């Protein structure tokens, strides 16, 4: 994993938790 | 460069620390004047109070906390050069040699016109909008202003302002490389009109007040930097 | 979470309708879509790359 | 008759404008009075405040922005006949010829109840609590309503008076055309009595106060509409 | 032994009634002296508010359904005992023999330190904290405690003592028994760290200040708690 | 999103148990959970003939 | 389609977004 | 449903990193995160019990 | 179903409810 996969990542995840919740991320 | 995971949450802690020493510096240096601090805050609305009216502190713990808030919140923003920094040393490698062309100038843009926003609120939109409210309440109703909730006001106009101040310069900053042309702006405006709503909706709590007071300032000055594209 | 009411999403389709217009709206609606699809697309991926890493770090650790 | 996705969209689109034009118009006809209409609202809790109490605003926004938020929902309220035909116009195709014959009918004695159930909460209901609420606060508590927290509360109760006050009517009509039956309506009761918990947690914050504050005037009108269904 | 669903929620139902029976007993008893019982816990505030400072009602409906909340939680503390019974017997037949062994010293040491957390608080905690916060205000600012803020404050510590004290004697006990050794307690610090936030955060609304002031009691004496561990 | 408090919905459950019973109570929570999955099949069937509809504009716009 | 199953699935979207959001309805 | 926001969930994080390391704060992620789907698994499989359940008292029910 | 079953699968709905609200449980 790169610099920029990582940072991608982490914004979709941080995106995703915002919109649906700690849960779903978990799911 | 692919590196493991360690690596990038090695890296981000030590940027994290970095942000977290420097905001508590701040605060420790500035929590001892909290009431001194609060008092400039309230000065434009103190000013601009009715005979015989004064703020009120509704809750047990506001009389400590509020004045604690705020100036934690004056450590974030102090802080900013800082924490903006790190965040730049972190998403370098990411960056290509064209985004960094792009997010430099964004990220010491952003910095001063944040500045520039709060200053603008404070020293104009504050004495102006204080000398309003606070004296167009119905007939027998007295101006008692809550402390909590003139902190959360002024905080979110202070937000308010120093992002939409953005949004101008970073429009012709676009239109400066050819990313997105006067022409394409303009044709675009329904959407912007619609995703400012859904920009206040998604940031702001499910009051529709707080959900207008982003989107307006947001839209109004998208039109502006449009307007300076034209001279550019 | 982020805080959505029901006015404020109302606000945001009636204001839709009346600006964007019958025909402009459904694919608004659908690029929208398309967006969270991709990015709950880019967040499960993503996790399922995380969790081979950490059993590779767990191989490694394990043996040193 | 089937037909595209736009044609439908059209429409509601032309029946939401003519609801939007007529709340706006209503509402720049009403604005220069906000302050005038909010005394009238306030009026029954002025008249019952104890001597040495006034109202207070403990939002920096709140002397301007709640008698407009209240001159906003004046506008709605009046613009209601408008709204209902506009709904009913766009719905009208879609129901049966036996489904026109209950619609019809409770969307006309819908309007007319709603309104009954205000002028009933204002004119009866307001004094009589208010000069209770108002005057069993604790020794040394002072009296001061928030003018925020006031327009809440009385849209609150107007809502409920309003939609209350159609729930018998309703019952009576079902009861009329044969839909539902007096002995029906009774062995039904334990899940009515369920229900308008899960109807008053749903469509209120999550204070258990909102909740039973909508429940128990949904249950007992219901109680009453029962009662009328016997004689008829 | 296993037993039909029904035979489980008969169970359940009358165990619930015993519960609601006692709450509502007591508060029948209790509800006339609303005020009363308002004056009492309010007293600690009271004595340390700064000259002409006094309680105000910014709700219309605060002056009676503040006070009536407070009596009905007063009966839910009271009735505390006759809960946790009923939760007993409901639980009983679920445990084992070793599994019991635990739970009884648990449920009996709660209830008095639960009650003790409320006499610290009220007697010690409170004369403290409220001669400092009521005392802390920014100049020009003037105390107005609300009765409902007072009241959620109050409960806010009274629930976080009575569930912290808790936590030692817990710990304690779970190293008497032999489940966990102060050596283990040690090396979990970290991770007890961050669960406190993480459940101050779950059972908290949304804000960090009832996450901090919930979660830190937890730590700090979840630490106080190790200590002992290691005089037995 | 309707709001919905964990105190709110257990005062439901508890007066559900008491007033319904323990025979009533799981045949009502049966019978609202087929409501919702109705409901829910509903809104996706309509979204996928909304979607197959916005296909077909396409087309036609496209030609035109 | 027909206005009748335009109101239906229309109040259909808006209970399901009222209990499960507009990510849910996005799925 | 527990409120949580995103000021909160960040804190936790950004605790978490700084306390626990870049080497642990996965592993209590992961372990979290199979926290949660015992959980889920546990609520389907009991759910699927009383729905087994109500069919048997619905057959004793009809032929009483 | 025994007791010890019945408390355990109601707090895990209970628990459900709490991180992914009461519209996941009737899923």
């Amino acid at each position: 994993m790169d610099r920029r996969r990582f940072i991608k990542g982490s914004m979709a995840m941080a995106a995703v938790c915002g919109t649906s919740g700690i849960a779903s991320l978990f799911s | 460069d692919t590196q493991p995971l360690i690596t990038h949450l090695i890296e981000l802690r030590k940027r994290l620390l970095n942000c977290i020493i420097a905001v508590i510096v701040i605060f420790l240096c500035l929590v001892y004047f909290a009431n001194d601090i609060y008092h400039l805050v309230s000065a434009p609305l103190i000013k601009q109070l009715p005979q015989g009216s004064t703020m009120i502190a509704t809750d047990v713990a506001s009389p400590f906390f509020t004045p604690i808030k705020l100036t934690f919140m004056v450590s974030l923003i102090l802080s900013a050069p800082v924490i903006l920094y790190q965040v730049w040393a972190f998403i370098a490698p990411a960056l290509y040699k064209h985004e960094r062309r792009l997010v430099v100038p964004l990220l010491v843009s952003s910095s001063l016109l944040f500045y520039i926003g709060m200053a603008f609120a404070y020293f104009v939109v504050f004495p102006l909008a204080f000398g309003f409210l606070a004296n167009t309440a119905p007939e027998g109703v007295q101006v008692s202003t809550d402390i909590a909730s003139y902190l959360s006001f002024v905080m979110a106009l202070f937000m308010a302002f120093g992002v939409s101040f953005e949004v101008p310069v970073a429009i012709v900053l676009l239109c400066w490389m050819g990313i997105t042309s006067p022409e394409d702006l303009r044709k675009k405006r329904p959407y912007v009109l619609v995703g400012a709503f859904v920009v206040g909706m998604l940031l702001t709590p499910p009051d529709v007040f707080s959900q207008t007071l982003l989107a307006i300032p947001m839209y109004c000055l998208f039109e502006i930097g449009v307007f300076f594209s034209r001279f550019y | 979470m982020f805080d959505i009411g029901f006015s404020e999403l109302l606000l945001v389709f009636i204001i839709g309708l009346v600006v964007l217009g019958p025909q402009r709206l459904p694919v608004a609606v659908k690029t929208v879509a398309g967006w969270i699809r991709a990015l709950r697309s880019l967040a499960t991926t993503v996790q399922n790359e995380l969790t081979q890493e950490l059993k590779l770090q767990e191989f490694q650790d394990s043996l040193k």
